[PDB]
């Protein structure tokens, strides 16, 4: 019941997300070190593997079928208000039930709920971004799964700045419809149980995630001092 | 709009 071309959309976006997240994650290494002590000891650390993960997920929004036929306006619209959703739902790859934290191959650049504060964020986000990670983990997706759910999170039509929306909504229901059918067809029970639903149920979480984290992401860069930590293209796509 | 480096990387 998958048909040729939903076998198609879902080896490319695998394909995608292969060449563009490492799990090795050997560049970390080219970021600025982390430092934990205390105030914002971790803001350059945590502000460069952002800006490397919005470059992720520019590469990966970019293969997604359909994606390229929008307006370059209405690209952007979408990659800007989706970037920090779509590094929040990476990161569960990395985060670990275990400790609570997000485990990338070393101890250096393992972190937790006080690294990220000691980014500049109060549990308002901390709180919520973790129980998000947890209840996403239990979710246990196929990985085919996993990378319909970043490109139906990228492709949404209600994205503020919207122009195309229509367009924007039918490349998204191919998507949709694509990961519907193959929970049906390929997710086996229990664990297809209103599986799709919770997972719809996530890009809401994330949604509310994207506004406490805009609201707190105004707070610390207000100050020239933390907006200097930053970098270009963080500034670029989560500013004005 | 004014977004260089996001649009260079699109492209
Ligand atoms: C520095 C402040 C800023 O708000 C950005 C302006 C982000 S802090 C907070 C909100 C947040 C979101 C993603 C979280 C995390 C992501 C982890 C990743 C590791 C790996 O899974 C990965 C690899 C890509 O190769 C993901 O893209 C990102 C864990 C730590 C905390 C991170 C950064």
């Amino acid at each position: 019941k998958l048909s040729e071309e939903q076998q198609h959309i879902i080896a490319i976006l695998l394909d995608a997300h292969h060449k563009t997240y490492d799990p090795t994650y050997a560049d970390f290494r080219d970021f600025r070190p982390p430092v934990r002590m205390s105030p914002l000891s971790m803001l350059p650390h945590l502000a460069d593997l952002v800006s490397y993960s919005i470059q992720k997920v520019i590469g990966f929004a970019k293969m997604i079928p359909g994606f390229r036929d929008l307006t370059s306006d209405d690209q952007i619209v979408l990659l800007k208000s989706s970037a920090i959703e779509v590094i929040m739902l990476l990161s569960n790859q990395s985060f670990t039930m275990d400790d609570m934290s997000w485990d990338c191959g070393s101890q250096d650049y393992k972190y937790d709920v006080t690294d990220v504060s000691k980014a500049g964020h109060t549990l308002e986000l901390i709180e919520p971004l973790i129980k998000f990670q947890v209840g996403l983990k239990k979710l246990n997706l196929h990985e085919e799964e996993h990378v319909l759910l970043m490109a139906i999170c990228i492709v949404s039509p209600d994205r503020p700045g919207v122009q195309d929306a229509k367009l924007v909504e039918a490349i998204q229901d191919r998507l949709s419809n694509t990961l519907q059918t193959y929970i049906r067809c390929r997710h086996p029970p229990p664990g297809s149980h209103q599986l799709y639903a919770k997972m719809i149920q996530k890009l809401a979480d994330l949604r509310s995630l994207n506004e406490e984290h805009s609201k707190q992401y105004r707070s610390l860069s207000f100050q020239p001092e933390n907006s200097m930590k930053l970098t270009p293209l963080v500034l670029e796509v989560f500013g004005n | 709009k004014n977004h260089p480096m996001l649009m260079n990387l699109l492209k």
